[PDB]
């Protein structure tokens, strides 16, 4: 919800000192798409052996 | 594939004439997956040629075979009057036998 809540979880308490008392979290920017590069071809002769 | 045979074949009797097959497949077992029919004309076919290097027991010495590459040649040393009949080739390597059009070897 906002980042008392988040120290409060963090800390395991409902009450937190004056301070920053711990470190809340890191930042990790995600993804928003996809990007399948393989290559470009045509089918394999499996039959040849199956 | 489909294979391809002459319309006709023609020799006088005593020579030799030769029938061409191209178009056979090949498998990873082997590439000597051809044989050789003959069918009189009235009747059902006779299986004449077949691991051309090899022929089956009650065949005379005179029908040959051989391959080179993608093509398959049906040798026959003496020809005979009762010769006359559709030779067809057959390509049995990637489990489905192909029949080609037929040759009328006529003396």
């Amino acid at each position: 919800l906002d980042p008392l809540s988040e120290t409060k979880c963090t800390l395991k308490s409902f009450t937190v000192e004056k301070g920053i008392y711990q470190t809340s979290n890191f930042r990790v920017q995600p993804t928003e798409s996809i990007v399948r590069f393989p290559n470009i071809t045509n089918l394999c002769p499996f039959h040849e052996v199956f | 594939s489909a294979l391809t045979q002459p319309p006709s074949a023609s020799g006088s009797p005593g020579q030799s004439v030769t029938i061409s097959c191209t178009g056979a497949s090949s498998d990873v077992g082997g590439y000597n997956y051809v044989s050789w029919y003959q069918q009189h004309p009235g009747k059902a076919p006779k299986l004449m040629i077949y691991e051309v290097n090899k022929r089956p027991s009650g065949v005379p010495d005179r029908f040959s075979g051989s391959k080179s590459g993608n093509t398959a040649s049906l040798t026959i040393s003496g020809l005979q009057a009762d010769d006359e009949a559709d030779y067809y080739c057959c390509s049995y390597a990637l489990s489905r036998v192909v029949f080609g059009g037929g040759t009328m070897l006529t003396v």
